């Protein structure tokens, strides 16, 4: 794992991959 | 912000680890 560059999908799927099941809130610009 | 820091430029998943609940 890495720096990986990220938006949408690959950012929730990536904080849902660091979260795990725990999961996350994912902010974003309104 | 991974979201301008992922998508604007890049992060690690230790940052990503930072957005968990």
């Amino acid at each position: 794992f890495v720096n990986q560059h990220l938006c949408g999908s690959h950012l929730v799927e990536a904080l849902y991959l660091v979260c795990g099941e725990r999961g996350f809130f994912y902010t974003k610009p309104t | 912000g991974i979201v301008e820091q992922c998508c604007t430029s890049i992060c690690s998943l230790y940052q990503l680890e930072n957005y968990c609940n």
